[PDB]
């Protein structure tokens, strides 16, 4: 119940200590002789009975494995479980908080219970407690700096994890934006959503031909489809028509360019949407717009028989 | 022997089950060994598909990917093994093999994410003990500031801040003779290994053994996209060093030095060489289609062998030592003229003999 | 939740126990006093109707009625008096009068039964005393048709009187005529009747008490039907199946079949392991019993197996029983005074539907025609019961809830708290703060609160009869005769509209806000605005359709006037129906939700409420409807401690979303025993009455306006924002009916996490996993991002395991066990059961389905322990564990108890790990370390390991090779063997240690020695160097090609030249 003060042992007149061991100090009596006085610090901790001076005594020592004998309400032992993530005990800190009904935390730990670079040690737990900056900084510095990337794409915070990958992974620029643009996707956001999937196409990869090397170009080949795919969807959505147009011409998704067809008409841009609705797949409600909105019957008119 | 019964019967999938179930044991409960027989022959069967099943190509490349992860995972734990047995435990031991073997752990634990129940603290302080005891006293000092920045166990603080503090004394030079040598580079690699266990000037990972893990006369390469395995030893049998000028495009001044670059050999490389100065690993992940790695084999003095169930390499007297404890190539556990039928019935008959007691 | 509302209406002399009757089908009920004798009849919920003194010609003399019987169709009461007299109470009929069917309140009919019983009569019977001998008449039964009376006084006599209808003038009177006269050995306790015909036969059963159950039929002889060896105490009849049951004093049991002749034969014959006992009827073939004990006994006959129905709560002692088989519910009464209700849903089929505590000494349990209950305690207190529903009400500002009889809390959300007392009972309760109203059927008394002093000021009453009523802040509502009127507090008719007898009389009215529905008898239904000065009606009345009789019991409307939410009730007698109905008036469709799937019934139903001057609230917060149902670890439980003692039927609170599509189950909502009912809906907080802690239920003071959150609204406290709770609103909504993009439209204007931990949940509970990312990356939680991106990694193809990752993640465990339950994966639900503290369930686990991973299961255990620094039980864990050869070493050499291992292995601990093979082996290598080599040849021997002994022996100085060549001929006999064993079924095993003896030669020259043992040691390599020596080449053929080691034979191949 204070944070100032330190606690004092008061020893008795006329002592002059020589010796602290074990918790006690042997002080010599101004006759010579050597009495042993017991210091308050150290008071009950070699007791694991649930008694809870016991248990502060120890936390205050450093004696945490010791004072997990003795716990006496939970609070202590969340306060034992928090000084033990915070004195990187990662093996004690499990067996703490296996009695804390926290099994997905108990479970993470597990994973790293067998690191011991202090640098990486201290940004996972510094990850575990959120504090996300020293994390990433301890991260850096450790041998491992791929982890302050996959904090900031699990967190997808992708500003941070675009800027991270410019100098760690060049190769995780692309795919780190790609994500981006797609959540750009569901806020309304198109214009940096253009440069998002600009910057997401991938260079072909180039190697040893074998399974592994035709898997990787497939994926980046549909990478590539996807990235595109979206920049003529966002490019109809803001009124880049024209550029757009091309790509949606050079594909052969039928669901894709139904989709890019849709936005023609609110820009005015009459000639592509009728481009498009004629091979959307469908041609009856191609010529109800035509008739409705469009009024070009000379296109009608190759799809008058059908 | 459940497991070898499931393998018997091909049946993957149980097989698949038992074998992981068996490998996260062992990782478990420390039994690095299990751990590293069990990775390997996981790695083995993870191109063992069903007959009446034709694979995809994606699922092929995922199983490759995670072959060689299993590879890379038993050959951690197998070195990790002796030196987790050293730190841990008041038991006879090697100096100079565990010198190389700390050494080939701190190369290759700092590459990717090191596997569970792999510590740095334990590997430090066991490179940086031996180091000072075989008066590798740059190397000591080196691994000591390193083991500065690791955690300790609560017994060991006091007498590694000793160790570190009486260090700092002594002359800086380390012997000539324990020095891991890149034949590559034709160069003593002086400086710790970088983060996968690769020289300073090629960043070529060493062909250790993988017994006492001693530097071996073999320069890794990989064929170009129009060469195959069949012709290439017929090729030599019917009929300075090629390799020189791809040495030059890789320790020059200027050249992209972020990367590892594997030496690249053609099929004029390929010819006009001795018979046995070759040495083709197969790579055995089962029917996954993998390209073969070529060694080429730098002095004849020193008899290097492959297991038939890993294709990792050992020392010759060396493997026949170990192969005598009763198990065979150490990580495989691997004997040859071996049948499947002879083996499934010899465990049977081992029961019956149990039974009867 | 019931309560019985309870009339004591006293009287001048003594009730007597067992004298109490109740007609069969109408509400009548009568009961005997004694100085002054009387006898007072009453309607079925209490109210006095009339009381009948002294039989008529009495010459000052009192006479106590001493039986009583009501006809089983006319409304005609026969009591037998001390004197030998016999008396007929007769009211005039009310359909004699032949008036209109306006009669359809039950004000109305009872005041009609009351005047009707005022000019009742009392008619002599001639010669009563002459046919009874002077004697008391101490039993009376009508038959079925109630044609035929039997009567039997003191003095042994049994008399049969025939009953004559005539009509007269204005009536139909009655008179009674004797026929026989017949002699009965004791005076009969109780006369029963037999049918002819199961559904005007003479078959009566005469039980006198004694060890004679004497019938009589038209034959005029009182032959007996059925004797006993022992004295009878009751004979309890079925006359369906004509089943007839014999109980004596000695807890013996007979099953009789009546035949026409009135003749039984026993067929089931039984046993039962200061008060009488008592036995009825509980079912059709189905007979309750009690002892006087504390455990009811049930009796199946056509199974003849008997069961006990336990009463959870000792000390209780039955003392008489009742049933009503119209529902299906027995009546407990004990000595204590508890009365408890059981209602079917033979043993097992039973439960206990309510409890209830009157406090006295019940001396007898009746039930009347419409299931009151009427209770003769305290020797001379009646008590008649009526279950009413808790009328709790909740305006927006207070609530008012019903507690007892009479008692009601009215309390604010704002701490403001009173009881109110009515002088009368409680049968609805009106809120409009500050405005409250209570109407006790014949008059409703309307009070203000007046919430600054605590006090409640009585404004008036209004004398009205209406069942429907409803007090507002402008005034009240209320019906009188076929119109309904809208007047102020202080009577000011403002308006009042009226309706046809074809558009029948309003029994349900409910306003809200500024809304008001009006239901009248025949489902019809009006909904209305009410204003300042008019009530605008919109629309007209609505017909609506239930795909017995459907009687609509409630209506609620909610605060637009669009929907209104529905209780009916079955059948004339009201039994409560499993169905909410709602009606959306605007679009005119009815839909409707059966809680018989659930196994619930319902009580109340309620609409959300709006606070006043709140008027930002969206309509799918007027669409929400919410209704009341019912039907190792070591330091977790003491955080919830506090929640436990605060707890110091189920309760279920369930809310739907009233859609034009249909009813949509939302949310479900389990309470506590603390928390006794529900007053209402304020969005989003649940209003549940309770009783404060370490309170009394019965306890009028303690009860406190609970206020707990919605189980969709975790997180929100403040309970300010506006946009963000509505947006909450509309989530849950589109969660429920399943459109989760536009909840995730919804949630992503919520900066509140609360918002993304509930689309989490959601996403467990749907198997979304992408936008689950979404929602523990917005809350900043980490650990659950990165296990979910590890389990994406670990298993691509297996959505399962990943759901119960996420869930785990997201506090959810028994979701997560189940799934992973679901998703075979048995070895990560027994690590998930590890980290959760329970071991035990991991053990169980292990051993049970999965025994592949308890090893795993004894390894955590023991690195529990080592972290926990309890190294007894961490040894030997770490030996169960199969891993003594690296970890209890290790544990030892650690802990610096190296001692304590060499007394160990010198030759708990000491009866196990002396003789453990690997311990062995261990410290053999560890003597080794410590150059003690024939320590470690000893400990080698003990543990049976040939390779190290043999290579001990052969690097000794001077090498002991005589008994390593032993030990490698022995090995070398035993692969052998293995070979010979082989080929009996149908190149042996090499021997490693061999391999040691042949360095031995190879270093002293005997090259022929040195080869054969690497040869059987299958030492390849040194075989050819060995063959190498003097000559000899074919050796080395057959020796590589065995080991298939292609470098083998590519060097020897070059080395042949
Ligand atoms: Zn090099
Ligand atoms: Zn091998």
């Amino acid at each position: 119940d204070s944070s100032e003060d330190n606690l004092y042992t008061p020893l008795p007149p006329g002592y002059t200590p020589v010796t602290l061991f074990r918790g006690t100090v042997v002080c010599q009596t101004p006759n010579g002789t050597l009495e042993t006085v017991p210091l308050q610090t150290h008071n009950n901790i070699f007791l694991r009975t649930p008694n809870a001076e016991a248990f502060y005594n120890n936390f205050s020592l450093n004696r945490l494995r010791w004072s997990s004998n003795n716990i006496t309400s939970p609070q202590e032992a969340e306060d034992l479980a928090v000084k033990s993530l915070h004195m990187l005990d990662v093996e004690l800190a499990i067996r703490v908080y296996r009695q804390l009904s926290q099994p997905s935390l108990v479970l993470c730990l597990e994973k790293i219970r067998h690191i011991h670079e202090k640098n990486l040690l201290l940004g996972h737990v510094s990850m575990i407690m959120g504090y996300m900056k020293d994390a990433q900084n301890f991260f850096l510095r450790s041998s491992q700096p791929l982890r302050a990337l996959e904090m900031r794409r699990d967190m997808m915070q992708w500003e941070r994890a675009l800027t991270l990958a410019e100098q760690l992974a060049p190769e995780e620029v692309p795919i780190i934006s790609r994500d981006y643009a797609q959540h750009l996707e569901y806020r309304g956001v198109y214009a940096k959503a253009l440069e998002m999937y600009q910057k997401g196409l991938r260079q072909l990869p180039t190697g040893h031909a074998s399974t592994e090397l035709s898997v990787t170009v497939q994926e980046v080949e549909r990478h590539n489809e996807q990235c595109r795919q979206g920049a003529a969807r966002s490019q109809i959505r803001i009124g880049n028509i024209a550029d757009a147009m091309k790509t949606v011409k050079e594909s052969s998704e039928v669901s894709f360019v139904k989709e890019c067809a849709k936005l023609c008409e609110e820009n005015q841009k009459h000639e592509e949407a009728a481009q498009l609705y004629e091979k959307a797949g469908d041609i009856e409600r191609a010529a109800t717009i035509y008739i409705e909105r469009c009024k070009n019957l000379k296109a009608a008119e190759r799809l008058l028989p059908f | 022997e459940a497991l070898e019964a499931f393998r018997a019967a091909k049946w993957p999938k149980e097989a698949m089950r038992l074998m992981e179930t068996l490998a996260t044991n062992s990782v478990t409960c420390r039994k690095f060994r299990d751990a590293a027989f069990y990775y390997i022959h996981l790695a083995e069967e993870y191109g063992r598909f069903e007959e009446t099943e034709k694979p995809t190509d994606v699922e092929k490349a995922a199983r490759i990917r995670r072959s060689k992860e299993c590879v890379r995972r038993a050959d951690i734990y197998y070195a990790f093994s002796g030196v987790y047995a050293h730190t841990t435990q008041p038991l006879p031991y090697n100096e100079l093999s565990l010198f190389r073997t700390a050494k080939y752990l701190f190369g290759m634990c700092a590459e990717s994410a090191i596997p569970i129940n792999v510590g740095k603290g334990a590997i430090l302080y066991t490179l940086s003990r031996i180091a000072n005891r075989l008066e590798m006293v740059r190397t000591a000092r080196a691994v000591f500031e390193k083991l500065q920045g690791v955690i300790l166990p609560v017994s060991m603080m006091e007498q590694v801040d000793i160790e570190t503090l009486l260090v700092r004394s002594k002359p800086v030079k380390d012997r000539d003779e324990l020095l891991d040598r890149c034949f590559r580079c034709n160069q003593l690699i002086a400086q710790l290994p970088m983060a996968g266990d690769r020289c300073p000037n090629c960043f070529h990972p060493c062909v250790r053994s993988f017994v006492n893990f001693e530097c071996l006369p073999l320069v890794e390469f990989v064929l170009a996209d129009e060469l195959t395995d069949e012709e290439a030893e017929r090729i030599i049998v019917s009929g300075n060093d090629p390799f020189f000028t791809q040495l030059q495009y890789v320790l020059r001044p200027g050249r992209p030095t972020a990367t590892y670059q594997p030496f690249v050999a053609s099929a004029d490389i390929l010819k006009g060489f001795r018979r046995d100065e070759v040495f083709i690993v197969r790579p055995r992940y089962g029917t996954l289609p993998v390209p073969n790695r070529y060694y080429r084999l730098m002095r004849s003095d020193v008899s290097v062998c492959l297991c038939n169930g890993c294709q990792h390499f050992f020392i010759a007297e060396d493997y026949e030592a170990e192969c005598m404890r009763g198990s065979g190539c150490p990580l495989c556990r691997y004997r040859p003229g071996k049948q499947v039928s002879r083996s499934m019935k010899q465990i049977l008959f081992d029961m019956e003999t149990a039974a009867a007691a | 939740m019931s309560l019985f509302v309870v009339n004591a209406p006293g009287h001048e002399g003594q009730l007597k126990e067992q004298l109490i009757v109740a007609h069969k089908r109408r509400p009548l009920l009568a009961t005997a006093w004694v100085n002054p004798p009387s006898v007072l009849i009453t309607n079925s919920e209490g109210e006095v109707l009339t009381q009948v003194a002294d039989p008529p010609g009495s010459t000052g003399r009192t006479h106590q009625p001493t039986a009583l019987t009501w006809h089983p169709n006319e409304e005609l009461l026969v009591i037998g008096w001390s004197n030998g007299e016999m008396s007929l109470w007769s009211m005039p009929s009310v359909s004699s009068l032949a008036l209109g069917e306006d009669y359809t309140t039950a004000a109305a009919r009872s005041a009609v039964q009351l005047i009707a019983a005022k000019a009742a009569t009392q008619s002599s019977a001639e010669g009563a005393t002459r046919e009874h001998a002077s004697g008391a008449v101490v039993a009376s039964e009508w038959s079925t048709r109630g044609l035929y009376l039997v009567s039997a006084s003191q003095q042994r006599h049994v008399v049969m009187w025939m009953l004559e209808k005539i009509p007269a003038e204005t009536s139909v009177t009655f008179k009674l005529k004797p026929l026989w006269s017949v002699q009965s050995r004791e005076p009969v306790a109780r006369i029963i009747h037999v049918p002819s015909k199961a559904s005007d036969d003479i078959s009566f059963l005469l039980a006198d008490g004694g060890t004679s159950v004497t019938a009589i039929n038209e034959d005029q002889q009182l032959f007996p039907c059925v004797t006993q060896q022992e004295q009878i105490a009751s004979v309890l009849y079925d006359a369906a199946t004509r089943t007839l049951v014999t109980l004596t004093t000695t807890s013996m049991i007979e099953v009789y079949a009546v035949g026409e002749d009135i003749k039984g034969t026993s067929t089931l014959r039984r046993k039962l392991s200061r008060i009488a006992m008592s036995m009825v009827w509980a079912s059709p073939g189905v007979v309750a019993f009690g002892s006087g004990d504390d455990r009811l006994r049930i009796l199946d006959l056509s199974s003849g197996s008997l069961d006990v129905l336990l009463l959870p709560q000792p000390d209780l002692h039955v003392s008489s029983l009742a049933t009503f088989a119209a529902k299906g519910t027995m009546i407990v009464g004990t000595v204590e005074g508890f009365l408890v209700v059981f209602q079917h849903h033979e043993a097992s089929q039973w439960e206990a539907m309510t409890v209830h505590q009157v406090g006295k000494c019940v001396d007898r349990v009746v039930l009347t025609a419409l299931g009151d209950v009427a209770l003769c305690c305290g020797g001379s207190e009646l008590q008649v019961l009526h279950e009413i529903i808790r009328k709790r009400a909740w305006d927006g500002v207070a609530a008012a809830t019903q507690i007892s009889s009479d008692m009601v809390v009215i309390e604010s959300i704002t701490g403001c708290q009173c009881l109110l007392q009515n002088k009368g009972n409680v049968h609805g309760v009106s809120i409009a703060f500050p405005n409250i109203a209570l109407w006790n059927g014949s008059q409703i008394d309307f009070y203000m609160i007046d919430e600054a002093t605590s006090e409640i000021t009585f404004i008036n009453f209004v004398l009205t009869t209406s069942p429907a009523f409803a007090i507002h802040r402008e005034g009240l509502i209320y019906v009188k005769g076929n119109r309904i009127v809208f007047e102020t507090m202080q009577l000011a008719p403002i308006a009042q509209m009226t309706f046809t007898e074809s558009e029948g009389v309003p029994v349900i009215m409910d306003i809200m806000n500024d809304y008001l529905v009006v239901v009248s008898s025949k489902n019809y239904l009006r909904l209305a605005r009410i204003s300042t000065r008019d009530l605008q009606q919109l629309g007209p009345a609505r017909p609506l359709t239930f795909p017995l009789e459907v009687s609509v019991s409630g209506a609620r409307v909610n605060a637009q006037g669009r929907r209104v939410a529905l209780m009916s009730t079955l059948g004339p007698l009201a039994l409560p129906d499993t169905r909410i109905w709602v009606y959306d008036s605007d679009t005119d469709k009815m839909s409707f939700f059966d809680f018989g799937s659930r196994n619930e019934i319902p009580n109340s139903v309620y609409w959300n409420t709006p606070e006043p001057n709140t008027t930002t609230v969206g309509e799918f917060e007027y669409i929400l409807l919410a209704c009341e149902t019912y039907q190792e670890n070591y330091a977790e439980k003491k955080a919830e401690l506090e929640d436990a003692r605060r707890e110091s039927r189920p309760h279920n609170i369930v809310t739907f979303f009233a859609t034009h599509d249909g009813l949509v189950l939302q949310n479900f909502a389990p309470l506590r025993r603390y928390q006794i009912c529900l007053v209402g809906l304020t969005i989003p907080d649940f209003l549940l009455a309770s009783v404060k802690i370490n309170g009394d239920p019965n306890n009028a003071e303690d009860y406190v306006i609970e206020q707990k959150r919605l189980r969709d609204f975790e997180g929100l406290k403040s309970d300010k924002d506006v946009a963000v709770r509505e947006a909450l609103m509309k989530f849950s909504y589109y969660a429920t009916i399943g459109n989760m993009d536009e909840a995730y439209r919804c949630v992503k204007s919520i900066k509140n996490p609360a918002a993304w931990q509930g689309l989490a949940r959601l996403c467990v509970t749907s198997g979304r996993l992408d936008v689950a990312a979404v929602c523990l990356a917005t809350m900043e939680d980490c650990v659950a991002a990165r296990a979910l991106r590890e389990a994406k990694e670990d298993y691509p193809d297996d959505q399962d395991v990943q759901l119960a990752t996420l869930a785990l993640g997201l506090s959810m465990t028994e979701e997560a066990v189940e799934l992973l339950r679901k998703s075979k994966r048995y070895d990560l639900l027994t690590d998930v059961y590890m980290a959760c503290g329970k071991f035990e369930h991991a053990q169980r686990h292990s051993e049970r389905f999965d025994r592949a991973r308890i090893r795993p299961v004894a390894y955590k255990y023991a690195q529990f322990m080592e972290s926990l620094q309890n190294m007894d039980a961490a040894i030997m864990w770490y030996y169960n564990a199969k891993c003594a050869s690296t970890d209890v070493p290790r544990i030892f050499f650690q802990t610096n108890r190296m001692h304590e291992l060499r007394q160990l292995m010198m030759i708990t601990f000491a009866t196990i790990f002396p003789q453990n093979r690997e311990l062995l082996l261990w410290w053999a290598q560890h003597s080794e370390r410590r150059h003690n080599v024939q320590e470690a040849l000893r400990f080698y021997n003990a543990g049976e390991d040939v390779y190290n002994i043999v290579r001990i022996l052969c690097s000794l100085t001077p090498p002991k090779l005589d008994s390593a060549l032993q030990l490698v001929n022995k090995e070398m006999d035993k692969a052998k063997m293995r070979f010979q064993q082989q080929q009996a079924f149908a190149e042996p095993d090499p021997v490693g240690s061999a391999y040691f003896v042949a360095q031995l030669y190879e270093r002293q020259g005997d090259d022929q020695l040195a080869l054969q043992y690497y040869q059987a040691a299958g030492a390849y390599r040194s075989g050819v160097r060995v063959a190498w020596k003097m000559e000899q080449y074919g050796v080395v053929a057959n020796l590589a090609m065995k080991s298939s080691d292609e470098r083998l034979m590519l060097e020897t191949a070059m080395a042949l030249e």
